RNA sequence: CCGAGAGGUA
DNA sequence: GGGTATTCGCCGTGTACCTCTCGCAGCCC
DNA sequence: GGGCTGCGGTAGCGTGACGGCGAATACCC
């Protein structure tokens, strides 16, 4: 469900911006967990183009260029 | 209730009338104000369970997608088929209803016109491409999208 | 009509004839003068006998329900159904006295 | 920070660790002294429950609370919640160049322009207006294109309808449910205090014009100018993303 | 008859029900809960003296020591209520109680004590209220807004299908005390009934019975009737009586005296009842298997040897009968566990139960309600003999008692205020019949079940509150009391109960903030029915029911005025006629209705006395004697409305208006509107601003008058008499004779209130409507309030309105406006601002209030004084300075005028500490305000010498009478005239007390208001002197203010046409405004329309009295066409009688016509079409109220003729030049680098996060992109983008938003280590 | 009659033990050298059945008893014995 | 210029 | 020993704006 | 005057939301 599904993501910052932050939290801290950005609201947070629109150029540039 | 409100407003309406009616009428306030709420946070699960998925491609290179039949309940022929398989790209290529022939070809986006020479021929059904088959790895190519909707 | 501008001209002349739409629109209906009156909600005039004849049903049907003929579930279904009837009666009545008068 | 007065407004985190080194304090003091086992078990258990309480407040029985009887707000609460740190200062921020009033019709409009009073003008394009004033000469410092714009002379006007002129904004219905309740129009100058709107967008904001109020937003680098005309102009919205069907009918 | 300001302009009143019972006073509410609350009422109830004989007297734990209580009082306020509001007081008393310490020896339950001392001690002050219902708490202006609560006393709910998930029923019952501890019976779906205490843990409940010293045995006598097993001739034979087989499988072969009744197989009919009790069957010999399964009732023993048989309770098997066969226990007592009706709850529970005696009971409800700590005996004991039983810790009121009394059907309505054993178990009882199936459950929103709560019980509950704090003090210091060396005021002490009694009048959810923009927003915001509160219901949480109108609202709640959002019927509105019941529930009047003939005798109901009763309509046709004209008339019964016959009822409607409140009666042509409108329309009603010019509704309802009159706005004449003097800041009133007083001579002074601040900025202002010489009765206004002419209630104005489409300007809900209104100042409404500014008490040194300010010039001193505080009537801008203060580092720090204000400085109030000396003009101001107070005593006294002399010249008439020596000497001696041994020296001796009286409290009086106002004032401790600027804007009308009707037609004034473009009929007048006819089919408002018809004849009426009496014609035919103007049609209540009016009162009637004749056009019983047509005929308008009209550009006629009439249309203060607001770059939040929010803060827009969800949507990533980082947060990037900017580079340099660093502090503050990665 | 521990409200030590002492509460607390060796900790000693926790819970100058759980806790005679410094 | 309480607009 | 099945206890419950008051007393150290 | 601090008391205050879901545990093998 879409709930569950949104918070059980690859992507902490994802699902701690959703519903509840406390679990989320400690389930990426304890698993050590990494989040290649990857998407829109990682992108929101952390203040930089979104991989989506305009910025789709800018993140196929930066992919390209790893 | 069995006893109606016999009066309309150009007719005045009397005390007890007036009072049903405004059963009537509460109900439907409290309903909007305590509904926008359930519609709001709807709208939040929503973009946040999407909130990744961006077209990334041009082709995933399939040949699977869900079969576009007209909706009927039992009554009358609900929703036609022109209202579903408007401007979403075909799986396969579209048998003509008569024998064998190639009507559509196998990746064109149905357009008005298309729909059009699809309602002439009075075709059963069509296999289309839908974005829950589409086989791109983070993202969901152009074609298993379809029309711009807007553009 | 604006859609069909659309699949045919494309944007620009859509643009330009939503405008010229609106402004046509509003032009033509300060020249109208359509107003709202008390006079034109026409009441029918079939409508006082409607509800006595209404009035003459539930009557008949109370006077079975004081000889304990009928039911009460049937007698609370029967008035819900002459009701609905009466009210679709009384809509065609002034609807016909609206949009033909 | 102190409010308006003489006594200092603290905050909750302030108190749930001062009483953490309270306590801590008083650990090491009664480790020193060679308390029996039952007191610094109490002490120890005091320090436990002051950290947990600490880090997230409430989630042990009953939550501490300063004034009066309403807990005191901890740092998984200044993260978690619908006041945290993403659903209120991450996700959406408060932003400068931007106005608020109330609309109304004025349907001379173009349906790719809208009304836009003069004084929420000047006040949302002072840095245009100052680079502007600085460059054609009117004005050699900053403070002195300020105090131009503070008394509001004759020739400040014609440099506002020169920053406007293809410079669109961006308005906003407070309610903005679906992306055509952010559209981009190009402003024109308004004597009056409220935004003029062109009738048949109100059909995609659901506004009617009851009392109610829109935000303008101004796109200040040039990638933005143009998202706001090619992407987000009014005129490139007249179709519903929903469906097929337009939402620039007539109402 | 009538009086004389009812003569001046009487309203056509429409109405063919006459009307029997008069409005209440409509603040009587707050005013008869406050008169309840402070009031010297002997056998103690309600009130204070109800607090003070249940604490006192107070003796403490054997000390030998007993403190008592006398009588109680309320001196004088020190400050009267202006310049309480104006200081910024409480308005309050001090509360003077008389206190006896008596105090005893050893020995001394009966002995006379040692010593006694009594004083007058002083605890606490309470808030007295205003006359309006009203109190002044710091300075402002608030209201306690009564609560709707549930009653005391037992409900039975039900909870039917939501447990479970299998469709099994629950039943709870809720005994809720009024003060105490609250218990709840409940079942579960194992059919076991349990007890819970104060919604704790789960006990099964027949423990509580274990613990009110009751056996099993009793416990089983209560609950089930026994079935008697007699031990005879074979098999254990039965009584039976016929009643216990009913409905039930006929499981054995039942046979007796030699004839078998019924056989096994067939269910047992009552025609089988029937034969059985012919038949006379009670004994049955009965199968072996039939005992088989029941349960023995009591203990039985074998006697021989000693032991135990079985335990009651017990489940009988065949050799457990073999046991008590053998023994000797003939009579065997078995449990009737009927599974239809008489199920077996109390013995299940009791197999639940792990308990046995009453001690282990005890034992176990202790541990349940405080864990842990060790339980004995006396603590058990204690804790569960204080829990119910005691009269300190849990009390049912007399509300409790007679709801606890009426749910269990007992006889008797007062008891005491405990619970006992027998409540228990009859609570028990009714919840198991509720089970079994007879009796039903109740409903929470029946307002029988449902009490009010006012301001005079929520005041005296917070007062007990403080008594027993002071009483617990007073034990405390009793104990450790030595004596002779105090007096009790070492003892008790005045903090706790003003502490108290201030934390409820100050911080509340209820003690709240006054609507004060409006006669009706104040007369609404005071009968105020709200469901929140302490004990009550959240906004956020519940619900749908009880948002939801129940048929008992039916003249208690007004069905239509609640306020639309996230509260909407939990904030309900009271009736008109709605009185409070003794117990607080909600009774509305009735007439009673003995036979055919409906008595003109009135009767209150409340909603469990109205279901009863069949109470007819109000609208019910009767003619000439009170017979209902038809044989069936429309009724109701028990919530139901159904028709009913025409002898059959008990009751009918008093008035038709009384199902509604007092904001939507004022609504005409309610009846035709829809509900919805109707509701948006009373609460914009609530909302008007008060305008410059105020001008009476047009279309009223005739409830305009007693909403001016009852909220107190207007100056309502004291006593009767004639002016002598008329002044718009006072209003002097020579008294007749027959009001006046023996002594005291005495003409009444009304001081009416000048432009001055409202609660919402508006200005409340008084105009005397009375001229010089003129009479006035009692009960007659005299001075019009704010939106009041001529004590009517005049909120907005009346102005001539065309529907239709005009060139889009009126688009959705837009209304365009000519120029006459603008020019006419028709809605140019005055605010005024109060603006303090503070010296305060800082490091380094204080600030001063000088005048001379650095970095100015002489465009800041122009303004300012010699003292530098603004002069008084200075125009003044956004931007000025007003009060210069400066702080020495020296820094301006100077009050200066907010960004977008103008206005003119109308008052300067300047408060100073008693020590801090004074600039000078605060001695301006204070021998200013000297003098005035000096004057206006001086005034009082000499007007008052000149009516006391007035009275001594009418005195003088006769006995000894001295004509031309009266005024050789002066005035003074009129007493040493010749007058002989009589009542009339008696007289004179009477004014010459009064004379003396005066002088002695004139000069009292002046001395301590020259202490009042030459000391220093109050202030926070910190702050040196405070002056208070009070500014007056006026803001006219402009695009983009908000204008509504009365009907729920909302409107945003869109653009302000000039005259010429409006649309004028053939007479040449253009129309004023211009609405949209669209919104009326959509909208299903169609009221509007008949008020726009009827206002269209009303001032049809008064255009044609203005050519009759501008071409000025003799008053014969002025007074027979207004006598033909008020006959017009139907039969009416009005008539006139207008041939009595002296040739001059037809004149001056016809003076206050000529701007149109004002209808009132009462609620549900309005006026008719016809009537509405026929006025339309009488003035010399179109009948279908439609004019053809041409076009002000064109010149040429609308097609299809125009709607044009007279609309009362109000101005709300939602006004465009208080909601514009715009920022490019003002100041910065602190935590997070982000703007501040707000306009009174220069703060931004927030983009929330559904705009950024919509700009996701699009491609908007670089306009998000600034959105976020350079617009709102990111330092360096706003700085660097603020100079590429004015250097005319628009490129951004974004970098990281600073919110997201204070998230990984606040994260990385916790145990968790987030970073950021490779470059 | 066993030992309890009593934690006192914040400086009130004095009025705690002396509301205790007009009660027949034994009180303990070792007074260095004149302050408290201890912080605001008491040793009260009384039996629940002569005088209830609660009523010691509701003295004035008593904070909370050391509970540990739900029963408050019974310190050993040992610990009281070794208190006679 | 942070929190709470009350009220209101859409 | 583990399979149902009930109970407990944590999650969540719209957006934007406007106005107003009120924000530590006790206090024995 | 002051540090600090969670109530003020020789107890009990609490009491009008509702659902979903997952772990903890109870009852019955
Ligand atoms: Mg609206
Ligand atoms: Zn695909």
């Amino acid at each position: 469900g879409i709930t569950k599904a949104s918070l059980a993501t690859e992507s902490f910052i994802s699902a701690a911006s959703f519903q509840e932050t406390t679990r989320v939290l400690t389930e990426a801290a304890v698993a050590g967990k990494r989040d290649e950005l990857r998407g829109l609201k990682e992108n929101v947070i952390v203040g930089r183009l979104i991989p989506a629109g305009t910025g789709y150029a800018y993140h196929q540039d930066r992919m390209r260029r790893r | 209730i069995e006893t109606p409100i016999t009066a309309n407003f150009r007719e005045g309406l009397n005390v007890l009338q007036y009072f049903i009616s405004t059963h009537g009428a509460r109900k439907g306030l409290a309903d909007t104000a305590l509904k926008t709420a359930n519609s709001g946070y709807l709208t939040r699960r929503l973009v946040d369970v999407a909130q990744d998925l961006v077209v990334t491609e041009d082709d995933c290179g399939t040949h699977e997608g869900i079969m576009m039949t007209p909706v009927i309940e039992g009554g009358d022929v609900k929703e036609p088929l022109r209202d579903r398989v408007l401007g979403r790209v075909t799986a396969e290529d579209v048998l003509k209803p008569g024998t064998a022939d190639i009507l559509v070809p196998r990746n064109t986006l149905l357009h008005e016109q298309w729909c059009d020479l699809l309602e002439e021929n009075s075709v059963d059904a069509v296999k289309v491409r839908s974005v829950v088959s589409c086989d791109t790895d983070f993202g969901v190519c152009a074609h298993c999208y379809g029309r711009d909707l807007a553009r | 009509m604006l859609n069909t501008c659309y699949r045919i001209l494309g944007l620009k002349p859509t643009v330009i004839f939503a405008d010229q739409i609106m402004y046509t629109g509003f032009a033509y209906a300060a020249r109208s003068g359509a107003s709202v009156g008390i006079d034109d909600m026409v009441i029918p005039e079939k409508k006082h006998e409607i509800i006595s004849e209404a009035e003459a049903e539930v009557a008949e049907i109370q006077e079975q329900f004081q000889s304990g003929l009928v039911t009460a579930g049937e007698r609370y279904n029967k008035v819900i159904d002459i009701w609905a009837a009466a009210n679709d009666r009384v809509s065609k009545a002034m609807m016909d006295n609206l949009q033909t008068e | 920070v102190p409010l308006d007065g003489g006594r200092f407004a603290t905050s909750d985190l302030n108190d749930l660790y001062r009483r953490v080194i309270n306590r801590n304090n008083r650990l090491k003091r009664l480790l020193d002294l060679a308390a029996p086992d039952i007191i610094v078990r109490n002490e120890k258990r005091m320090l436990q429950e002051a950290v947990d309480a600490l880090l997230d407040n409430g989630r042990r029985g009953r939550a501490i609370t300063g004034s009066n009887k309403r807990p005191l707000k901890s740092l998984a609460d200044m993260i978690k919640g619908k006041q945290g740190r993403f659903r209120q200062n991450l996700l959406g921020k408060r932003v400068d160049y931007s106005g608020r009033s109330v609309i109304t019709v004025g349907p001379y409009l173009r349906l790719h322009q809208c009304g836009l009073p003069k004084k929420m003008a000047l006040e949302l394009f002072k840095p245009f207006i100052y680079g502007k004033l600085e460059l054609r000469g009117l004005a050699t410092t900053i403070k002195a294109a300020k105090k131009m714009v503070e008394r509001e002379e004759a020739v400040v006007w014609d440099i506002l309808d020169e920053v406007i002129r293809e410079h669109p904004v961006l308005l906003n219905r407070a309610p903005t449910l679906h992306r055509l309740g952010i559209q981009a129009f190009e402003p024109v100058l308004i004597e009056g205090k409220a935004i003029q709107l062109h009738p048949l967008v109100c059909a995609a904001y659901n506004a009617d014009f009851d009392g109610d109020q829109m935000a303008v937003h101004v796109p200040l680098t040039l990638e933005a100018q143009l998202e706001a005309r090619a992407l987000m102009m009014s005129t490139n919205n007249i179709l519903s993303p929903a469906n097929g069907e337009p939402i620039i009918v007539p109402s | 008859v009538y009086s004389y300001t009812e003569k001046k302009r009487i309203r056509k009143d429409f109405g063919k029900r006459p009307q029997v019972l008069d409005v209440p006073y409509l603040l009587s509410i707050q005013l008869d809960s406050f008169q309840k609350f402070i009031e010297q009422d002997p056998e103690g109830q309600y009130g204070l003296e109800a607090a003070f004989r249940s604490v006192f007297p107070i003796q403490s734990y054997s000390g030998n020591s007993e403190l008592q209580y006398v009588s109680y009082r309320l001196g004088e306020p020190v400050f009267d209520v202006q310049e309480c509001q104006i200081r910024g007081v409480t308005y309050s008393a001090p509360l003077r109680v008389k206190l006896r310490l008596v105090i005893y020896e050893r020995e001394a339950p009966e002995g006379t004590v040692k010593d006694i001392k009594e004083q007058e001690v002083y605890m606490g002050e309470i808030p007295l209220m205003t006359d309006n219902g009203t109190f002044v708490i710091n300075g402002t202006e608030r209201v306690i807004v009564s609560q709707l609560h549930r009653s005391p006393g037992v409900f039975f709910d039900s909870d039917k299908g939501k447990t479970h998930s299998s469709g099994k029923v629950l039943y709870n019952a809720r005994i809720i005390p009024y003060r105490g501890s609250w218990l709840d019976f409940e079942f579960d779906p194992k059919d076991n009934l349990f007890v819970r205490i104060d919604r704790r843990r789960k006990l099964p409940a027949t423990i509580i019975l274990r613990a009110l010293n009751y056996t099993t045995e009793q416990i089983l006598d209560l609950f089930f009737e026994k079935v008697i097993f007699e031990i005879r001739d074979n098999k254990l034979q039965m009584e039976l009586v016929p009643e216990r087989l009913r409905g039930e499988t006929a499981s054995f072969d039942i046979e007796a005296n030699g004839k078998v009744y019924v056989e096994k197989g067939r269910r047992i009919t009552a025609r089988h009842i029937r034969q059985l009790e012919k038949d006379d069957v009670k004994l049955i010999e009965v199968p072996v298997e039939y005992i088989a399964g029941k349960v023995v009732a009591k203990d039985y023993i074998d006697e021989s040897t000693g032991e135990l048989i079985c335990a009651a309770n017990m489940e009988l098997s065949l050799d457990l009968l073999a046991k008590l066969s053998q023994s000797g226990h003939k009579r065997i007592e078995t449990l009737f566990t009927n599974d239809l009706d008489h199920g077996p709850y109390i013995s299940e529970t009791l197999r639940v139960d792990p308990t046995n005696d009453r001690l282990s009971a005890l034992v176990e409800i202790y541990r349940m309600m405080r864990p842990g700590e060790p339980p004995t005996r006396e603590a058990a004991e204690s804790l569960f003999e204080n829990l119910f039983f005691s009269e300190d810790r849990y009390d049912l009121s007399a509300v409790g008692r007679m709801k606890f009394n009426r749910s269990l059907l007992r006889e008797e309505i007062e008891g005491s205020g405990i619970l006992s054993k027998d409540d228990i178990i009859d609570v028990m009882k009714k919840l198991i019949d509720i089970r079994n199936g007879k009796g039903e459950v109740d409903d929470i929103d029946h307002l029988g079940n449902r009490r009010i709560r006012s301001v005079g019980e929520m005041a005296e509950n917070q007062f007990r509150v403080g008594l027993v704090r002071v009483e617990r003090a007073v034990k405390e210091r009793l104990s450790l009391g030595d004596l002779d060396t105090l007096m009790p005021q070492d003892m008790i002490n005045a903090k706790p109960i003003s502490a108290a009694v201030k934390e409820f009048f100050g911080s509340s959810q209820l003690s709240q903030f006054m609507d004060q923009n409006n006669p009706l927003s104040e007369i609404t915001h005071k009968r105020r029915i709200s469901a929140l509160g302490p004990g009550g219901l959240t906004r956020e949480r519940a619900g749908f029911e009880v948002r939801d109108v129940h048929p008992t609202h039916y003249g208690r709640v007004c069905p239509i005025e609640t306020p639309e959002g996230p509260n909407i019927g939990l904030i309900n509105s009271l009736s008109v006629y709605a009185q409070t019941n003794e117990y607080g529930f909600l009774e509305t009047p009735y007439r009673k209705v003995t036979d055919g003939v409906v008595t003109d005798e009135i009767h209150y109901l409340s909603a469990i006395e109205e279901g009863n009763y069949v109470i007819a309509q109000a609208n019910s046709n009767l003619d000439e004697e009170g017979h209902f004209v038809e044989d069936l008339v429309t009724c109701r019964s028990k919530g139901e409305s159904s028709l009913f016959s025409r002898d059959q009822v008990d009751y009918m409607d008093v008035s038709t208006q009384q199902v509604v409140s007092v904001g939507a009666s004022l609504i005409p042509f309610l009846e035709h509107d829809d509900a919805n409108r109707a509701l948006m329309g009373a609460n914009m009603q609530r909302q008007a601003v008060p305008t410059l010019r105020a001008d009476k509704p047009l279309v009223g309802t005739g409830m305009e008058r007693a909403v001016a009159v009852d909220s107190g706005v207007t100056a309502v004449a004291k006593r009767g008499g004639v002016v002598q003097y008329v002044d718009a800041s006072r209003i002097v009133i020579k008294v007749n004779e027959d009001e006046m007083y023996p002594g005291e001579a005495g003409i009444d002074i009304y001081n009416l209130t000048k432009y001055t601040r409202s609660n919402q900025n508006t200005c409340i202002n008084q105009m005397p409507c009375v001229s010089l010489g003129e009479p006035v009765e009692r009960g007659d206004v005299l001075a019009d309030g704010p939106s009041t002419d001529l004590g009517e209630l005049a909120l907005g104005q009346n102005m001539r309105v065309a529907f239709m489409p005009w060139n889009g300007y009126n688009f959705e809900d837009s209304i365009l406006v000519s120029e006459r209104v603008v020019q006419e100042d028709r809605f140019t409404t005055i605010h005024i601002q109060e603006l303090a500014c503070v010296s305060r008490d800082t490091k380094l040194g204080p600030e001063e209030i000088t005048a001379d300010i650095p970095n100015v010039g002489e465009a800041a001193l122009s303004k300012l004084d010699e003292s530098g505080i603004v002069y008084i009537g200075a125009e003044v801008t956004g931007g000025d300075i007003l009060v210069g203060k400066v702080t020495p580092k020296v820094k301006d720090s100077s009050l200066r005028v907010p960004n977008g204000v103008s206005g003119t400085v109308i008052d300067v109030q300047v408060f100073t500490r008693d020590g801090v000396e004074k600039d000078k003009r605060a001695l301006e101001i204070e021998e200013m305000q000297l003098k005035q107070a000096k004057k206006d005593l001086s005034e009082e006294l000499q007007i008052l010498e000149a009516g006391l002399f007035s009275r001594i010249r009418a005195v003088l008439v006769a006995g000894g009478v001295e004509a031309e020596k009266l005024d050789k000497l002066p005035r003074d001696r009129w007493l040493e005239l010749g007058l002989t041994d009589e009542e009339k020296q008696n007289q004179l001796e009477q004014l010459a007390e009064q004379y003396d009286e005066l002088k002695h409290e004139f000069e009292k009086k002046l001395e301590a208001k020259r202490r009042k106002i030459t000391q220093g004032d109050d202030l926070a401790p910190g702050v040196l002197k405070i002056v208070k600027v009070y500014l007056a804007v006026k803001r006219r009308i402009q695009p983009g203010d908000k204008m509504a009707g009365r009907h729920g037609n909302k409107g945003v004034i869109s653009k302000i046409n000039p005259i010429e473009d409006m649309p004028y009929d053939e007479n040449g007048t253009p129309v004023d405004i211009v609405l949209n006819p669209l919104g009326v089919p959509s909208r299903m408002n169609i009221g509007q329309i008949l008020e726009t018809h009827l206002g269209m004849a009303a001032k049809g009426i008064g255009d044609k009295i203005n050519a009759m009496l501008k071409q000025q014609q003799e008053v014969a035919k002025l007074r027979e066409f207004i006598q033909r103007a008020y006959d017009l049609g139907a039969d009416v209540r009005q008539k006139v009688d207008l041939s009595t009016f002296s040739d001059e009162e037809v004149m001056r009637l016809a003076e206050n016509l000529r701007k149109g004749m004002p209808i009132a056009t009462p609620v549900f019983d309005g006026a008719k079409e016809a009537e509405i047509k026929e006025l339309l005929k009488l003035g010399d308008l179109p009948t279908s109220g439609q004019i053809r009209l041409y076009d002000g550009r064109t010149g040429e006629q609308f097609e299809r003729p125009v709607t044009v009439g007279y609309m009362y249309m109000l101005k709300l203060n939602h006004l465009v030049d208080d909601k514009m607001h715009a920022r490019s770059t003002g100041s910065y939040s602190l935590v997070t680098q982000q703007p501040l929010g707000g306009k009174a803060q220069f703060g931004g827009q927030r983009f929330g996060e559904m705009e950024v969800w919509a700009l996701e949507a699009y491609g908007a990533a670089y306009t998000l992109q600034e959105m976020l980082t350079v617009k709102s947060d990111d330092v360096n990037g706003r700085t660097k983008m603020y100079k590429n900017i004015v250097d005319g580079n628009h490129q951004m340099e974004p970098g990281m938003p600073e919110s997201f660093n204070v998230l990984l502090k606040e994260i990385r503050s916790l145990g968790i280590n987030i970073e950021l990665e490779d470059e | 009659q066993s030992w309890y521990l009593l934690y006192c409200k914040r400086g009130q030590l004095q009025r705690a033990q002396e509301h205790l002492e007009r009660q027949a509460v034994n009180c303990l607390a070792p007074m260095i050298t004149s302050e408290p060796l201890f912080p605001n900790y008491l040793f009260v000693e009384f039996d629940p059945e002569v005088i209830h926790t609660t009523t010691i819970n509701a003295t004035r100058g008593v904070s909370h008893f050391v509970r540990f759980g739900a029963s408050p806790a019974i310190v050993p005679s040992a610990v009281i014995h070794q208190l006679s410094v």
